[PDB]
DNA sequence: CGATAAGCAGATCTCTCGATTGCGTAT
DNA sequence: ATACGCCTCTCTGCTTATCG
RNA sequence: AAUCGAGAG
């Protein structure tokens, strides 16, 4: 749970696409 | 949603790329500052002591300032200076397009 | 790899005999000082210093 | 400051403002009444300055 | 089974310094496997298309040779990063 | 289910996990809270968002 | 006197009056940058001047 | 409105020691 | 023995007044 | 923690 193993950030570009 | 994180983005690069002078018209000084000159040397060792790779022929030495000034003397330091000007605007020279002293 | 030859030297020492080493701050941040440990104990920690990492979360961090 | 626990965040500015009533109550943890702070035997009294949802206090772990 | 592509921030070590994109997969998107991510919205199978966002805007997309911000005081770097993840949740 | 979390007092609650982490001194804590003593907030706006 | 039109306000909480310098700043919802000296130190960022006149960006080969 | 005679406010390096810190009272 | 409430020798600048 | 007193540059 630090600065190196996990982003610190995360977001959502688009809406999910099913495939 | 993500639709507001997507127009943020695309708001953030554009300020970004609205600040950035391109190379062709960059008006500062071709000389390395010897602010400039420390902190290449501070953060060059700082990448070194965490075991970074590294592009000198070590002549059996272990501080990691002395690596990077002789990193520094034969240019190999991979690094960019980001020059900023008041308004926010800024310039970028790499490392081994500036003449020391 | 450039440093464990007198780092380690520092580390056998000791926190008394300059110069020398009072502290070993492990990858996972673990703080093992030297001050109340012989020197058979030091060599110990000295020759597992630069040991590879074993956990994941800290394979890019070595000890200090 | 140790070198490799990086932060990612900064505080880019800051903002003065008031703190509202609402707001207060909102994220408080406890309501301070009896002007009393311990009791006998040296404890914290509930609803008191030392109450243990303001924190941990000699000892005895933060209720929050 | 549905493709996310997110956009997370990242940093970086110096002993990756020469293949970032195996640093940012070995150091945030192989430990983002096989977990539920409180984000995408459920486990997550795998991830493809990784791309840094270089830290100069000026500089074309199709160059390899990108730019990231080193923090000031820590020889880590921190940078944008766009990827596709795989995720499954109800 | 992601986004309950409890106190010891066992209040559930459901709301912000938007938090991050800084490197601030101390005396900047403390000043905050003599300032909130006041009724004066501050707001510390984040680079990343 | 002499500095009260200046855009940083924790420069002059530092230097004297706190009190009404933090009332002023309050009540005019002023959002301070953190730009001069003493702001920094308030908040704990690398200063502007000198070392903190530029960033330093790392050449990473592979995209 | 205004021009003083007057009133009020906040100012005016670092470091080492020791000694003392509150009196009357009602039950 | 002791537990609640009681204890006269500098300076500039901002601000209000007040009286013909 | 203050206050007082003694010091050092």
């Amino acid at each position: 749970a630090t600065t190196l193993n996990t982003p610190v950030v995360i977001h959502a570009t688009q809406l999910p696409q099913h495939v | 949603g993500p639709e507001d994180f997507q127009q943020h983005e695309q708001i953030r690069r554009k300020t970004l790329k609205e600040k950035a002078i391109p190379k062709d018209q960059r008006a500062t000084t071709p000389y390395m500052t010897k602010y400039e000159r420390a902190r290449i040397l501070g953060t060059r060792a700082l990448q070194i002591s965490m075991n970074a790779p590294v592009f000198v022929d070590l002549e059996g030495e272990t501080d990691p300032l002395r690596i990077a000034m002789k990193e520094l003397a034969e240019k190999k330091i991979p690094l960019v200076i980001r020059r900023y000007l008041p308004d926010g605007s800024f310039e970028d020279w790499s490392v081994e397009e500036l003449i020391v002293d | 790899a450039y440093n464990i030859a007198e780092l380690r030297q520092a580390v056998i020492n000791g926190p008394d005999k300059w110069p020398g080493a009072t502290q070993i701050q492990n990858e996972d941040g673990s703080l093992v000082s030297l001050i109340g440990m012989s020197v058979e104990q030091r060599k110990a920690l000295a020759n597992q210093l630069l040991t590879p990492s074993s956990n994941v979360s800290t394979h890019t961090l070595n000890k200090k | 400051m140790d070198i490799s626990k990086p932060v990612g965040s900064e505080i880019t500015s800051v903002d003065f403002g008031i703190l509202t009533a609402k707001e207060i109550r909102n994220l408080s943890a406890k309501q301070i009444t009896n002007p009393t702070v311990l009791d006998n035997l040296g404890h914290p009294v509930s609803g008191g300055l030392y109450d243990l949802a303001l924190g941990a206090f000699l000892r005895n772990l933060c209720s929050t | 089974i549905v493709r996310v592509p997110i956009a997370l921030y990242v940093s970086l070590a110096p002993m990756y310094l020469e293949n970032p994109l195996q640093g940012v997969m070995k150091q945030h998107l192989n430990p983002l496997v096989m977990k539920y991510n409180n984000k995408v919205g459920g486990v997550v199978l795998g991830y493809e298309g990784l791309k840094i966002l270089d830290a100069d805007p000026l500089s074309k997309e199709d160059t390899s040779e990108k730019l990231i911000k080193i923090t000031p005081d820590t020889p880590f770097g921190f940078t944008w990063c766009h990827v596709n993840l795989y995720v499954w949740q109800p | 289910d992601s986004q309950i979390w409890e106190d010891g007092q066992g209040n559930k609650f459901v709301g912000g996990n938007e938090t991050t982490t800084v490197a601030i001194p101390f005396v900047l804590k403390y000043l905050d809270s003599e300032l909130s003593a006041m009724g004066i907030r501050l707001r510390y706006n984040v680079e990343p968002k | 006197q002499g500095m009260e039109t200046s855009t940083s306000s924790f420069m002059k909480m530092s230097y004297e009056t706190t009190c009404q310098f933090l009332t002023k700043a309050v009540l005019d919802n002023e959002r301070e940058q953190l730009d001069s000296p003493s702001a920094r130190i308030v908040v704990g960022k690398l200063n502007n001047v000198g070392t903190g006149s530029f960033d330093v960006l790392a050449k990473v080969p592979n995209a």
